[PDB]
RNA sequence: AAAAGGGUUGUGAUUUUAAUAGCUUCUUAGGAGAA
RNA sequence: UUCUCCUAAGAAGCUAUUAAAAUCACAAC
């Protein structure tokens, strides 16, 4: 069931750069609204995932804002 | 609602008339039975009531008592609780892009912009050593996000613009490593 | 050549290069619409006329030109009557020039009236392809648009052309039309000028003048002393009324010498009241109008006086400045000190109207005089700074701070476990008939102003007069069935005091603060008072955080406390009267459990013959809906107050209405301004005036459809006759008939049988009327919609069904299934699945998120799963199982953890039941 | 509650009846005994419900009159507050050319949307785009509203401060739109 | 975090109160029986 | 006069249902 999770995980990704202060920049808040919108709608899976990876490098961007090699372990 | 203090009459009440009424005794020892055991079980209904009472209020209390506290549990984790579920479904997902740009940035090799989608746009990326220039640069091109670029320009922590020939396993302790690398999608 | 000789004397002394179209001497055959009243036909309809030869006139360089002369062979009375009613009317300059002659056809003497440098088409045509707009119209719409030089052919080939919302460009085009409308109009105003003065009798009619403004068409008339001639202009005006607003001639009066070259007027800024101008503009255009008009509504004796001249009003104030539309302000002082208030309106539907119970001095304020001017703008308005928006077309008043405020939408919450749970049991697998479809969608700072900006839809819009005052009728029969009056504070009934009471009041608390803090006499004081005065209210603008299908934003409307109070003490009385019926056709109150939607479903197929089922939808519906509507909605809900209120206190509440609701002053972002119009989100009455205008939109389809069938053909004299008598009832009589319109109401009651809930309804209908063209269907709703809204309805949105057994496709968002229930077959509603798994997996708190607190937000969520049990899918049936399961798990992990928290397990079970079936099975039963 | 002389008759109808049951005097005895100890005991009971009725009684009135108070308190606090922001409303805006204009009108009456046009000192002014800057407010000083204005600092979408330089069409794309322009009116 | 959170109808659960209803208690009068 | 039985009124206590208030949650236009 990829989409369904590709779907879920862009919600859950983008309440965690929501509660990360993005929106203080309006501009990148936009984008990111619009990367989220369009996981949402989208029908075939490459997309999601090619959006998704936009949308998740705007997290990684952010250095210092979460410790990636504690978290993933 | 059981065994309460005024059980037992009441039991034992209702047991001696039924005898009572069993054996054929005089009618008059038989109402006289009939009236204790009315009375018996009016007391013993009240103390019931009275335990039901207790009894509706202790679970309100544990209720309630319940929800603030889990309420409080909840809402106080929220941050850490969200990062690691976000990280936990990234694992689930299984690809190689996601894969790919977690592991570098897990090394250090995060990027200064949004990835762009398009073709020929412009991505700029951290090099933190020689190492991960080894793994990450072949010559003119670079691969990252499961996707092949060109490079277009490599600067120095001071500035310096660094020509590609310079980056060598030998020569690299000139440099002043972290690098900035700026790239086009092929 | 006899064909030749006829046509060089058709060509006379002018110098008319002619064409011979048709062929000879042969009469041509033209397809044209026609307005008829006579003894067996009466109707506004398409013909093939098949009665006169027509030649066209050729440029100097022989090219074709649209200017014709046409020729008429008719009876020899006929023809010395014209002739003398043409020698009477020679003089006017309004009047096409006539030949008459006589020439050889049959080798006898047949008689020719000729007629010269008419258009091909006449205003006649224009009228009814814009009301009846359709493609086969389409066809003439296009070719009348590219002769007169509103657009090129191209043109035409872009997408949705005609969409006033797709296509906004479309009301540009329009435009070009509206100054040839204007000189027809000048025309007409002259021609009667002419007819009064040589003592002439006759009616008017849109067939008989071209695209230029001449007339013909003399048969008609007879004779009478002169300077007391009379026309008779009643239908004439009443059809083109709705053109005159699409096309928008009047723009031509802005212009300072009322040429379009000239620059426009600058009126004086501190001027508010225009009544000489709109008395000189309803003398210049409407000269021969034979009813009463008042600039101010104020004035006018009932209902139907204040729809007639708010009618009139809205055309009229599109020419003055947009400025002067708006509360007019005083200055007075209080204890020494000044303030500014305010003290009338400026209407551009009901015109100026003043307060009753003003001030000039003071020495204090009470609560009341305290929330009054703390409620109106006119004190924010006047301290706060001046703002100029480029984000909107909208005006913009003031700005109340010196930063601008961005709101944002947040994601929604996501419930991992409930999705953890249902993946295991096996749903959302690629290929599935379930999935994901509705969910919390985020939005950026723009969101806001570009909801507000949606407003922009909403345009100026005069109805057709008569047809509007007989649907008004025919409405009022339906709602005529409840009860209603005023009522005394300490009866109303208020749901939830903990909601905000709008701005600025919401500074302070809740509702409950106010109702808390005012005692009942201050309340009906207060109420008393709006039955004098006009109170202005600030409007404020919320975003929603709400699940949905589709990622465009939705915001609402808060209202000001004082609207609210008063607009309850009003309506209420009514509004839980509509609620309490039973069996009506406004549906209201009616619940779909215990039985309740197969009752609904057995009431609205009722003794219809030859059944079919339709629904539709009207795109923008709240921002789109024109003023007058509205107006009509409200004076109809007021109807019932006749036995309490005298005239003047309902004027002064509809004004109330108007300027709390219609055109207010909207907080929006920190900034306010002026609302164009439409609905509004809580007037304590929307639901019930969309339920009016919806009812109000069907009856005129209705009307559309009956009057525009060609009356010969109609096989039933019954129909016919009712035909003939409400074509006489709109255009040709004044003053209301009764029994008519009981008639009518029983035939629609008969034939076409409705369902209403807002703006969602459901029809039963005749389908073989409706094939012959006695009753209303969707090409005539569309039509309507068109005109009247100024919105195309996409036909694919509607739906129609021919199996009663299988009930309507969408009411309130629900399917309809039948199912065997004992020995007896009902009907059920269910849901959209994705509906329920996304309520489930996703939610708009965290604390929801834990499933044990959130086991009694499971059992109601499957209840409405309860129903796709019954459904022959699989996968439906599945979703109210894993909710039941879920149920159960939610209970042992809550016995669980309060075992190990608290060391002592629970004492009562009744819960157990939540997690059987049967409870649910007892929801749709009509048993009790 | 023991106190109560009831249930003080109540009592020494109790200690009768306990002595003549300890006692053993015969069932006559008894049941006159015990009548008259039912009637002491009816007594009791219909004073102690009647005591409960008048207690929950006085409690219901106590709560409404807290009620009340509450309510008042709330009441004043309120018009405290519309109080100070009416006379707060009335102190910032400017009396001489409000007066002025007022003056002038024919009857006393002006339509509200002209005030803020004529009055107000300062303007605001909001931009989505470059080619609506350089339409509207292009320069140090612009014209509008039939009146000439002077230019104060500008902010952006972040409420961050944009010097006048930066503005151009080169660099348009690094700005968060929409911007905020503030003017004053000129003297003249 | 701040800020803000509309109108109308239906449904479920929990607590409180009122009114009918059934039952127990024991006081009072009348009728009947027995001496 | 005294005992037993029934009927009727009052005062308490328990229980079943119906109807009004408050709190939480769900659904629709
Ligand atoms: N611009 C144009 C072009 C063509 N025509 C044609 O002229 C004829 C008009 O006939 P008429 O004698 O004026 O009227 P009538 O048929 O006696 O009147 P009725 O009983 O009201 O229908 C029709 O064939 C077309 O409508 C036109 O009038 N105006
Ligand atoms: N909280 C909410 C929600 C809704 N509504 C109502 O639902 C309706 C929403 O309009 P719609 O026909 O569903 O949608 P629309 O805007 O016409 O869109 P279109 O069909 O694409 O043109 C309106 O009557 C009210 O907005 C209300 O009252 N409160
Ligand atoms: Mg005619
Ligand atoms: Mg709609
Ligand atoms: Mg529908
Ligand atoms: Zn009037
Ligand atoms: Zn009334």
């Amino acid at each position: 069931s990829k989409m369904s999770d590709v779907k879920c995980t862009s919600v859950v990704l983008l309440s965690v750069l929501q509660q990360l202060r993005v929106e203080s920049s309006s501009k990148l808040w936009a984008q990111c609204v619009q990367l989220h919108n369009d996981i949402l709608l989208a029908k075939d899976t490459t997309e999601a995932f090619e959006k998704m990876v936009s949308l998740l490098s705007v997290l990684l961007s952010m250095q210092g804002a979460v410790d990636i090699n504690k978290l993933c372990e | 609602f059981s065994s309460l203090p005024s059980y037992a009459a009441f039991a034992t009440a209702q047991e001696a008339y039924e005898q009572a009424v069993a054996n054929g005794d005089s009618e008059v020892v038989l109402k006289k039975l009939k009236k204790s055991l009315n009375v018996a079980k009016s007391e013993f209904d009240r103390d019931a009531a009275m335990q039901r009472k207790l009894e509706k209020m202790a679970d309100q209390a544990m209720t309630q008592m319940y929800k603030q506290a889990r309420s409080e549990d909840k809402r106080a984790k929220v941050t850490s609780a969200m990062q690691t579920m976000l990280f936990t479904m990234l694992r689930k997902l299984d690809n190689d892009a996601l894969n790919n740009i977690i592991n570098n940035a897990r090394d250090g090799c995060v990027p200064l912009n949004i990835i762009p989608l398009t073709t020929a746009a412009k991505l700029m990326v951290v090099i933190p050593d020689y190492n991960t220039y080894k793994n990450t640069c072949d010559g003119t091109t670079f691969t990252y996000a499961s996707a092949l670029w060109e490079i277009q320009q490599v600067v120095d922590a001071d500035s310096k613009i660094v020509q590609l020939s310079e980056i060598s396993m030998d020569n690299s302790p000139n440099l002043a490593w972290p690098l900035i690398v700026t790239a086009l999608r092929a | 050549a006899d064909a030749q000789s006829f046509l060089n004397r058709v060509c006379g002394v002018s110098a008319a290069r002619l064409t011979p179209c048709g062929t000879g001497t042969s009469t041509d055959v033209v397809y044209r619409a026609f307005d008829i009243y006579n003894d067996k036909v009466a109707g506004f309809a398409k013909f093939l006329k098949t009665n006169c030869c027509r030649f066209q006139e050729k440029d100097e360089d022989d090219n074709l030109i649209d200017s014709y002369f046409v020729v008429k062979r008719h009876t020899f009375s006929n023809y010395q009557h014209e002739e003398t009613i043409y020698n009477l009317l020679k003089d006017c300059p309004a009047v096409a020039k006539h030949d008459f002659f006589k020439f050889r056809i049959d080798g006898d003497m047949v008689p020719h009236i000729s007629r010269q440098r008419l258009t091909k088409y006449t205003m006649a045509d224009l009228v009814y392809a814009l009301r009846h707009f359709d493609e086969g119209n389409c066809d003439t719409l296009k070719e009348i648009l590219v002769t007169y030089n509103c657009c090129d052919d191209d043109y035409f080939n872009k997408k949705d052309w005609y969409d006033f919302v797709e296509n906004p460009d479309i009301l540009r085009v329009y435009a070009n039309l509206g100054e040839r409308v204007r000189q027809a109009l000048l025309k007409t105003v002259q021609f009667c000028d002419a007819m009064r003065n040589a003592g002439i009798v006759g009616v008017l009619t849109l067939d008989n003048q071209d695209l230029n403004g001449n007339w013909y068409d003399f048969g008609d008339f007879i004779q009478t002393t002169p300077g007391s001639g009379v026309p008779v202009v009643d239908s004439y005006y009443s059809l083109l009324m709705p053109i005159l607003t699409l096309t928008r001639a009047l723009t031509a009066e802005s212009h300072v010498d009322t040429d379009l070259t000239k620059p426009y007027i600058k009126w004086d800024l501190l001027k508010y009241d225009f009544t000489e101008e709109r008395l000189k503009l309803f003398d210049r255009y409407f000269k021969y109008w034979d009813q009463t008009y008042h600039p101010n509504c104020v004035n006018c004796l009932d209902d139907r006086c204040i729809l007639h001249c708010a009618n009139f009003n809205v055309l009229f104030s599109t020419v003055f400045p947009p400025t002067s539309f708006g509360p007019l302000v005083r200055k007075i002082f209080v204890d020494g000190v000044p303030f500014v208030v305010s003290t009338g309106y400026h209407f551009r539907e009901l015109g100026v109207v003043h307060n009753q119970d003003v001030n000039l001095h003071s020495s204090r304020l009470s609560f009341k005089e305290l929330l009054v001017y703390a409620a109106d703008p006119a004190m924010h308005a006047a301290s706060g700074n001046l703002l100029l928006d480029k984000r909107t077309t909208c005006f913009s008043v003031a700005a109340l701070t010196n930063n601008v405020a961005f709101q944002t939408v947040k994601p929604g919450n996501f419930n991992k476990d409930f999705y953890d749970f249902a993946v295991s049991k096996g749903f959302f697998k690629e290929g599935s008939s379930v999935e994901l479809k509705h969910f919390f969608f985020a939005q950026d700072g723009n969101a806001a102003i570009s909801d507000y900006d949606y407003y922009r839809y909403n345009l100026p819009t005069m109805c057709d007069i008569r047809q509007l005052l007989f649907v008004v009728e025919v409405v009022d029969k339906y709602f005529d069935c409840y009860d209603g009056g005023c009522i005394n504070a300490n009866q109303v009934i208020v749901n939830n005091l903990d909601k905000s009471a709008g701005f600025p009041f919401n500074k302070w608390g809740k509702a409950r603060l106010y109702y808390d803090s005012m005692s009942y006499e201050d309340q009906d004081a207060l109420f008393a008072y709006t039955k004098r005065n006009v109170i202005p209210t600030i409007t404020q603008m919320n975003l929603k955080y709400a699940i949905s299908a589709k990622n465009r934003a939705r915001t609402v409307a808060g209202v000001s406390i004082c609207s609210t109070m008063t607009n309850r003490q009003f309506h209420q009385k009514l509004l839980k009267s509509i609620a309490a019926t039973r069996g009506a056709t406004v549906v209201i109150g009616t619940s779909k459990f215990y039985g309740g939607w197969h009752n609904m479903l057995k009431t609205v197929y009722s003794d219809v013959e030859n059944p079919h089922l339709m629904g539709w939808d009207y795109p923008k519906c709240d921002r789109a809906m024109p003023n007058m509507l509205r107006i009509m909605a409200s004076l109809v809900l007021a109807r019932k107050h006749t036995t309490c209120c005298s005239l003047s206190h309902r004027f002064y509440r509809l004004a109330n209405e108007c300027a709390q609701v219609l055109s207010e002053m909207v907080m929006c972002g920190g900034s306010l301004y002026v609302k164009p119009g439409g609905t509004s989100s809580g007037d304590a009455t929307t639901a019930y005036a969309n339920s009016v205008f919806n009812i109000c939109q069907a009856v005129t389809a209705n009307v559309n459809a009956l009057l525009s069938t060609d009356g010969n053909k109609i096989a039933d004299k019954y129909v016919r006759n009712l035909q003939h008598r409400l074509y006489e009832c709109l255009y040709r009589n004044r003053d209301v008939d009764t029994d008519f319109v009981n008639e009518f109401y029983a035939y629609l009651r008969k034939h076409f049988s409705m369902m209403i809930l807002s703006d969602d309804a459901v029809v039963c209908f005749n389908s073989t009327y409706a094939s012959q063209g006695l009753v209303a269907s969707i090409k005539n709703f569309k039509s309507v919609l068109y005109y009247q809204n100024n919105v195309f309805m996409s036909e694919a949105k509607c739906w129609t069904e021919t199996d009663l057994t299988k009930g309507p496709h969408e009411f309130c968002s629900q399917h309809t299934m039948l199912v065997k229930q004992g020995d007896d077959y009902v009907y059920l509603p269910y849901p959209d699945p994705s509906r329920i798994l996304g309520a489930g997996c996703f939610v708009d708190d965290i604390v929801k998120t834990d499933g044990t607190l959130m086991i009694e937000r499971f059992v109601s969520l499957a209840i409405d799963a309860y129903p796709l049990t019954k459904h022959p899918n699989q996968e439906y049936a599945d979703v109210f199982h894993l909710y039941l399961q879920y149920i159960r798990k939610l209970h042992d992990e809550l016995t669980g953890h309060m075992l190990d928290m608290y060391s002592v397990m629970l004492t009562n079970d009744n819960t157990s039941r939540y997690w059987e079936p049967e409870f649910y099975e007892a929801m749709y039963t009509p048993h009790t």
